[PDB]
């Protein structure tokens, strides 16, 4: 998902001007096409969370008595002691991703809040984690079926061509390899904060687009002055309508440029959302045999994690 | 037969009663309709000029003052037409993306069998039926979903002679007395045999292994015929 | 009928503590639905029916029945 933005044509182009408001009516419905375009973006950005974060309609929970066969899931599972539900890995995911919003709202740029809050996103993640740990692959294709976790990896090995006899003998070896691999995640996210730069670039492109959109108002666009009170209080009414028209034509092209740029970025965010939604069903819910799709190696199980304006995938593979 | 025939009958009841299920296609027609309507309505705007009729501008104002006023509408209608073309290029990338996604479902779900999870729809995919639709295509996906289940007692392995026995296909189940081998997708109780299991490792390397008697289908057939061998050579010594 | 939230002041709607499946969305987790002498109510979105699957070492669930479901998907071309 991306930041929801809404821009009004009246307050952005010329504010507190009655004569300029009548000049805007001469150019027709352009406000309607620019407003419905930005409105359609905010609707599609909320649809990306429903097709990715929201998967199963049932809420799954973890049992109080936990015997996983030597695995420690406390890193991926949320902490109930915190006021907001989040895991230990999601702690670094949110902290490493970076008022500017209040300053942009002063010029007429409205930032709409998302429909799906952050607390509900972690609950959808905790529901998919608790289900995969317990029900395995059953809850995605039908009713939830309780299966022992030791019997779940036995089928996941038989799917990639490994006899399940390897699991029972190496159970002590796999327990150390998996717990050490999850421990490297917290060390990699804390030491290296640039692995999440894919999500930071989305915020940076929005910050540069919203700021540049405002900075275009200070330019005169070949007129006398960018301030409306300078032209209207100096030149004659017939002479002022010519200079204000230069401000309208310039500020309209800068507004249409931003809307056109956001519609292009709206097609790029939906392409990554469809790619992420595909990995939700195949890699997380089920078991995909596709090569270099769920990550290098033979895919076994995938653990989703919540991230601001995105999602983090943790894939367990057989190498 | 009663499950499939009744499910197809519900399709006619769902499409007739609910007309919003096809709204995915109606949004394409409504999007092009609003684009054509707005494109025409821009012709009536003056675009900062005196009038929106170029015939009235030429018939009234002087030639030197007419070329300036006529240029205002030509520049305005050009930008209004570029806005329409820009929107059509963006909506084209959306309709071609859904066409490429539909072209993949035609091959994997309809033509062949797709093992992808929730690509052909929820559940285990079986067979897909394509249908014709205006400016689109309708997919009918037949899937396999389980209905009712029962809690069973399982074991990771069966210990018999001291060597661990693992199931070849399926998992172990128990009703509290006898241990059976059933499939994961369906319950088909079967007696544990040497043909359905294989010997790997020992009983000490499996965590949670239980002791039971693995029935050998070759044991009673050879023993009954071995008694025919003992009684035959009994006559050889008598 | 005066209620405030992160989405701003909302007038003409009643606040409900219970969580159901709504229709008309609002934002910031708050939604709106027409329910029962009927008016418009606003409440926090429901996350779905909670289903807790039991987990044990020797416990397993094997389905004893099956069904054939048919779904319809409309993709524009």
């Amino acid at each position: 998902s991306m930041t929801k933005t809404s821009v009004d044509c009246t307050m952005y182009i010329c504010g507190d001007s009655t004569e300029c408001s009548n000049l805007l009516l001469q150019y027709g419905s352009f406000c309607t096409q620019l407003n419905r375009a930005l409105t359609g973006i905010a609707v599609e950005q909320d649809k990306n969370t429903q097709e990715v974060f929201a998967q199963v309609k049932q809420i799954y929970k973890t049992p109080p008595i936990k015997d996983f066969g030597g695995f420690n899931f406390s890193q991926i599972l949320p902490d109930p002691s915190k006021p907001s539900k989040r895991s230990f890995i999601e702690d670094l995911l949110f902290n490493k991703v970076t008022d500017l919003i209040c300053a942009q709202k002063f010029n007429g740029l409205t930032v709409l809040p998302p429909l799906l809050t952050d607390e509900m996103i972690a609950q959808y993640t905790s529901a998919l984690l608790a289900g995969t740990i317990t029900s395995g692959w059953t809850f995605g294709a039908g009713a939830a079926l309780q299966i022992p976790f030791a019997m779940q990896m036995a089928y996941r090995f038989n799917g990639i061509g490994v006899t399940q006899n390897v699991l029972y003998e190496n159970q002590k070896l796999i327990a150390n390899q998996f717990n050490s691999a999850i421990g490297k995640i917290q060390d990699s996210l804390s030491s290296t904060a640039s692995a999440l730069g894919k999500l930071q670039d989305v915020v940076n492109q929005n910050a540069q687009a919203l700021n540049t959109l405002v900075k275009q108002l200070s330019s005169n666009f070949g007129a006398i002055s960018s301030v409306l009170n300078d032209i209207l209080s100096r030149l004659d009414p017939p002479e002022a309508e010519v200079q204000i028209d230069r401000l309208i034509t310039g500020r309209l092209q800068s507004l249409q440029t931003y809307v056109t740029q956001q519609l292009i970025r709206a097609a790029e965010i939906r392409a990554s959302a469809n790619l992420a939604a595909t990995k939700m069903s195949e890699c997380v819910l089920g078991q995909s045999k596709r090569v270099d799709f769920c990550g290098k190696g033979y895919h076994l199980m995938s653990f989703p994690q919540s991230a601001p304006h995105g999602v983090v995938f943790l894939h367990v593979t057989y190498v | 037969a009663n499950q499939f025939n009744s499910a197809i009958g519900k399709i006619q009841d769902s499409l007739s009663s609910t007309a919003s299920a096809l709204g995915k296609l109606q949004d394409v027609v409504n999007q092009n309709a609003q684009a054509l309507n707005t494109l025409v309505k821009q012709l009536s705007s003056n675009f900062g000029a005196i009038s929106s009729v170029l015939n009235d501008i030429l018939s009234r104002l002087d030639p030197p003052e007419a070329e300036v006023q006529i240029d205002r509408l030509i520049t305005g209608r050009l930008q209004s037409l570029q806005t329409y073309v820009t929107q059509q290029l963006i909506r084209a990338a959306e309709i071609r993306a859904s066409a490429n996604l539909a072209a993949t479902k035609m091959s994997e779900c309809v033509l062949g069998q797709s093992k992808r999870v929730d690509f052909c729809g929820k559940g285990y995919h079986l067979m897909s039926f394509p249908q014709s639709a205006p400016h689109g295509v309708v997919f009918l996906h037949v899937t396999y979903v389980p209905a009712q289940e029962k809690n069973f007692t399982t074991a990771p392995a069966i210990c018999h002679d001291g060597k661990a026995h693992f199931p070849r296909e399926g998992v172990f189940v128990s009703n509290g007395t006898h241990w059976f081998v059933t499939q994961r997708n369906f319950y088909e109780p079967q007696i544990i045999t040497t043909d359905n299991t294989f010997v790997s490792g020992n009983c000490d390397v499996v965590i949670g292994i239980v002791n039971n008697t693995v029935y050998d289908p070759l044991q009673p057939e050879l023993d009954s015929f071995k008694e025919e061998l003992d009684k035959y050579f009994k006559n050889h010594t008598s | 009928n005066v209620f405030q939230t992160r989405a701003g002041c909302l007038i003409g709607a009643e606040h409900v503590n219970n969580s159901y499946e709504c229709d008309i969305p609002i934002g910031a987790g708050i939604c709106a639905s027409y329910q029962t002498s009927q008016s418009i109510i606003a409440y926090t979105m429901s996350l779905g029916v909670e289903n807790s699957v039991a987990y044990s070492n020797n416990s397993i669930a094997i389905p004893t029945n099956f069904t054939i479901s048919v779904t319809t998907e409309i993709l524009p071309v």
